[PDB]
């Protein structure tokens, strides 16, 4: 019982280090369309 | 302002 | 102490999956804004 | 034994909430974000 | 092409 | 619509 749960432990802790790498990237896609914004604005007023 | 790939229209939205 | 634990997997596995989901909506949504975006772009240009 | 499994899912679980409150940011910004989509369109149309 | 086909937007491709 | 922050030229993105 205790193999089987360090290898859940494990598999739990890949799967946070996934999920913080994609929010890293749409954070960063996130910083990109912000900017498209502001340009735009920019343009118009 | 500054960003953008540096112009270039966006450039394909700084390359994604 | 057994039972606790393996509890505990299974509610952190629970949650980690809501996370994922709401990335996937998430990034559904920021995709959307990204073409409306170019969208605007092309409508200005 | 025991102990080293519990001590990792206490870190995994801070871990979680670190990563359930960046979501949370990101949502409310990916939120006005649409907002300025829709404000510029208006502009517009 | 995309945006739900236009109506506007369909209001954000309804989300 | 509403929202922007109450406007002045958008808050500077509703503060980020």
């Amino acid at each position: 019982r205790m193999k089987q749960i360090e290898d859940k432990i494990e598999e739990i802790e890949s799967k946070q280090k996934k999920i913080e790498n994609e929010i890293a990237r749409i954070k960063k896609l996130l910083q990109l369309t912000v900017w498209g914004i502001k340009q735009l604005q920019a343009r118009i007023l | 302002x500054g960003x953008x790939x540096x112009x270039x229209x966006x450039x394909x939205x700084x390359x994604x």
